[PDB]
This record gives structure tokens, sequence and C-alpha cells, in this order.
């Protein structure tokens, strides 16, 4: 019936401190097709199977990041500096299959409703961190213009074990984080 | 196939800090290229100043900021015909390019029913790792759906292309079962505990 392709961009900076992002990807329905590594100039799919089927050429996403860049500056320069108030993100921490102890599964921590789109996943296994095999997405759009973030920890779920997703978000006065325990 | 990009127009020039600045360009598809609308939208912090629809076929001005942009883009025959271009040389051929493998994606749900109590009040039917999310999930208690006692969850996404949902039957020779009804089967799944 109806799909929805998006290149969806973003550049942004900090001062105090001085920090600059840059995003360029493509989404379809709410899922990502790819990013392009800026630094290396390199397009990651989000699924191995997606790089088999198509192509992209990341150089045109440099391209994209130099105007991207400029318009930034220039939109500052055009508001007088106005700012926004940051939105701190909602968490979930859910399994992504149905949970057997022993059975090797995926906590999925899933931040969401946040602005602006800069936040780091910590994992803790029994308080432990834990990051072997650890994947985090890039930043999703909402039509709210807020932005939602993916982290997935492999796990083999055990009595008594007791997970933690600690999301930080720029700016926040300390972490948020939620707890999962298996049935 | 080699996907295509759209480039971003560049808006005219008229202690903490933070500024964002970004472009989505949107291809909607209705019975896929039929009917297909490219909009390409100007955000600036949590604002949207400014967007092109191609059923339109100029810029509007969503907000006083983006007014500037607007009129200096509309002013530029030759960059609105270049927005107008982008229907084809971007939505349609990216269409083509990965319909196979994200409008024909399938990837088949699995099914678990389990008691949750202590005596059983409640049947879970777990149904996970499905594309697309549209699912049909039923609860019925020998051959009758029920409907009463039913609750479920929203389809959740998993973010890596796959969904799950969860279908609650409250309850007390009775033969229940989960039936799941999905574009990736044949036939539909009857899970029974």
């Amino acid at each position: 019936r109806r799909h929805v392709l998006l290149q969806a961009e973003f550049y942004q900076r900090s001062e105090g401190p001085d920090k600059a992002w840059a995003q360029f990807g493509f989404h379809f329905d709410a899922d990502e097709l790819f990013h392009v590594e800026l630094d290396a100039a390199q397009t990651v799919w989000r699924l191995p199977e997606f790089g088999r089927f198509a192509s992209f050429e990341a150089q045109g996403a440099l391209q994209n990041m130099a105007v991207g860049k400029q318009n930034l500056e220039v939109m500052i320069s055009n508001s007088n500096r106005s700012q926004q108030d940051f939105v701190t993100p909602e968490l979930a921490l859910f399994p992504a299959e149905a949970v057997s102890l022993e059975e090797p599964n995926v906590l999925i921590c899933y931040a969401d409703k946040f602005w602006p789109p800069v936040a780091t996943m910590e994992w803790r296994r029994n308080g432990a961190v834990v990051s072997e095999g650890v994947y985090d997405s890039v930043y999703y759009g909402r039509p709210d213009l807020l932005f939602r973030k993916f982290s997935y920890l492999p796990f083999v779920p055990q009595r008594g074990d007791v997970y933690s997703c600690a999301v930080r978000h720029w700016g926040a006065e300390g972490p948020v984080q939620r707890m999962w325990e298996p049935e | 196939n080699k996907m295509s990009m759209s480039t971003m127009n560049m808006p005219m020039a008229m202690s903490s800090a933070f500024f964002f600045c970004g472009a989505i360009s949107e291809c909607h598809y209705l019975n896929g290229t039929e009917r297909v609308r490219y909009l390409q939208r100007y955000i600036y912090n949590r604002q949207q100043y400014a967007h092109f629809d191609s059923d339109v076929g100029k810029f509007v001005a969503d907000s006083p900021l983006g007014e500037p942009q607007a009129e200096y883009w509309n002013s530029n025959a030759e960059l609105l015909e270049n927005r107008m271009n982008e229907v084809d040389r971007f939505c349609r051929h990216n269409y083509g390019g990965v319909e196979s493998f994200t409008v024909q994606r399938s990837v088949e749900p699995k099914v678990r029913v389990s008691a949750l109590q202590p005596e059983t009040d409640r049947l879970a039917c777990y149904v996970t790792g499905f594309y697309p999310p549209e699912i049909e999930v039923k609860w019925f208690l020998n051959g009758r759906e029920e409907t009463e006692r039913v609750v479920s969850t929203d389809v959740m996404q998993n973010g890596d292309w796959t969904y799950q949902v969860l279908v609650v039957l409250e309850t007390v020779g009775d033969s229940y079962v989960c039936r799941v009804e999905h574009a990736s089967l044949r036939q539909p799944i009857s899970q029974a505990w």
C-alpha cells in the first residue's frame, strides 16, 4: 500500500565544550538501510545482505557534509544563535527472542524521544560493564524532530543475572538507566 | 543497483551552546511507482523552516526563519526544475534499486505459547523475528475466536528489520490455539496449548 524511503542527514556542534558531529543515512519505513562513516568515506549497510543487493557511492555523502556544515553556520547566523531546550531520553529494555535459560539471546536497549542526537549507551551484567559483541545504531529520526537509538547486547540467560542499560545524553546531570532480569 | 542521493539547497546569509541543521529528502510511494511524491524538509534545531513538495512544485516556508529562504529559492526557476526532477532520478530510481529487499523483504515469525500465573490466569502468545510489521495474532478457545479477555502490546520495532508482539489471553476439555497470519507464510501458524 504505502512506503517511505528517506535520506536523512544532520550537522550539529556544541560550544563549551567545542565538538562537532555529522550523520548521513538512508531509511526505509522505520528501519535503516545504511549510513556513511564520514571519516572513512565508507557506506555501512545495516544488514550485510543489503550490500550484496545494492551499492552507494559514499563520496557523494562527503560532498553533502561540506554543504551541511556551511548551511549550519548560515542558519546559526540567520537565527541570531537561537537555541532549543534539550529533551532527555525515555529508555526501554527487552529481549529480541523468547527467553530460555542457557539459550543465546539479545537484549535491546531503545532510547527514545531525545534531542539533540548525542547519546552513549553503557551495558552492565550484575553491575559490571560488558561491551563484547555490543552493536549501537546511529540516530533515527521522528515526526516530532526528536531522535531514538538502539543498542544490542548478546547474552546467555541465567537465573539471578540482572542487566542494565544506561544512556548518557549530551549535557544531562548524569545517566538514566533501566534494568532487566529473565523469567 | 547503484542508489542515488539528493543534494541540499544552500540558504542565503541575512558559556555552552548547541546548534543543529539538517535535511530529510523523502520519497512517498503509493502502489509502488504508480504515485510518487518527493518531499525535501529543511530543519534548524527542533523546527522545520522550509520544504519542497513535488505535488506543489515550489518551496513553502514552515516558519518565519524559512520565509526568506523559500522566496530566495522560489525566485530561481532552474533550482525548482532540479527539485521537480528528484521524483524520477532519486525516488523512482531508488525504488527500483531496493524494492526486491525492502518492499519484498519477508521474514517468518516465530510463535511461542506460555502460561504466566500460583494458578494459571493468562496465556501469552509471543511472536518474534518477523518482517513486515503488519501481522494478525488471534486467540481461539475450542475453535471460537476470543476478543473479550485478549490484551495486545503494540508491534515493537527491534531496530534490526524485525518486529515482535505479545498477545495475552485472560482465561480459567478446553483447547486454546494462538493463530498467526503473516505475509511471509503460505499458511497461518496455529500454535496449540
